[PDB]
């Protein structure tokens, strides 16, 4: 209920909270579209398209995979998903964004590849919107 | 042009609280020299402000937020100077509203059993105008199991 509303901060403590506390395979995905959709609500402010995307962008398959080996209920999971997906592709056009690499531009070529510029650089839209697009 | 501007991003843990605490952190020697003249506007406001972000969320941020706002350190001082006024007599129910996450914590602590108490030492003289101004000052009692 607090996320749609747009609180936030408050909803920060809640989500160290909920992410703390409910210690369940179904549970870490509920919390993560909460930080999805808050995602969306701070990417309404500026340069969190390369911030807080990035936050909750991180773990957004990396334990996905192995999670809820479906089973049902995967639709309003995935999407938040897509959005945090969508929400880069569409929005970083190249440089400015990379500006912090070692592992930044290293996450590009990861997630163009399961789903060291030039791969980027000549290749990533044809990449990013693929990605998005699985 | 910091809080005005936080209206609207909505959050009562960061965006406000950074946009006010640090007047009060740094000291503000040097924007203190020009804003001398606003005084208790400058100031209660402020004040007002860290209550009207977080008086909701209550938790750590408010026991520190009385903390900012409270008589802590030397707590006659107020009360002797003022009996009650439009402003401070507001902060009566923040600190204790954090009495309900601590009184989650602990069947008896520190703030709310000091505070009840005190508000009974402030009861003696004028009472019923400011318990019947609070409700809060009910919703505390049920937690000794006592109706």
């Amino acid at each position: 209920s607090a996320r749609k509303q747009n609180n936030f901060s408050l909803a920060m403590k809640l989500l160290k909270e909920l992410h703390k506390e409910s210690k369940t395979r179904d549970d870490w995905l509920v919390s993560w579209v909460q930080s999805y959709c808050r995602l969306s609500h701070c990417r309404s402010r500026s340069q969190g398209c390369s911030e807080q995307v990035l936050t909750v962008l991180k773990t957004v398959s990396l334990l996905d995979e192995n999670n809820v080996s479906s089973y049902l209920s995967k639709n309003i999971l995935a999407f938040r998903d897509q959005n945090i997906l969508l929400g880069t592709t569409y929005r970083i056009i190249a440089n400015a964004l990379s500006s912090e690499p070692a592992c930044l531009a290293e996450i590009e070529e990861d997630k163009a590849r399961r789903i060291v510029i030039a791969g980027l650089y000549q290749r990533a839209f044809q990449h990013l919107s693929e990605a998005v697009q699985a | 042009k910091q809080i005005t501007q936080s209206a609207l991003l909505a959050e009562a843990r960061s965006d406000y609280s950074e946009a006010a605490k640090q007047y009060d952190e740094a000291l503000n020697k040097q924007d203190w020299v020009d804003g001398e003249p606003t005084e208790a506007e400058k100031d209660f406001w402020e004040l007002a402000s860290l209550d009207c972000y977080n008086h909701l969320a209550e938790w750590k941020s408010l026991e520190y937020c009385s903390t900012a706002s409270i008589d802590s350190e030397n707590p006659p001082d107020l009360n002797k100077i003022w009996s009650e006024p439009f402003y401070q007599e507001t902060y009566l129910p923040y600190m204790i509203r954090s009495k309900l996450k601590l009184l989650l914590q602990g069947e008896a602590d520190q703030s709310l059993l000091t505070f009840i108490d005190k508000a009974m030492h402030g009861e003696l003289q004028k009472a019923i105008l400011e318990l019947h101004y609070s409700q809060e000052l009910s919703l505390l009692y049920l937690l000794q199991d006592d109706v």
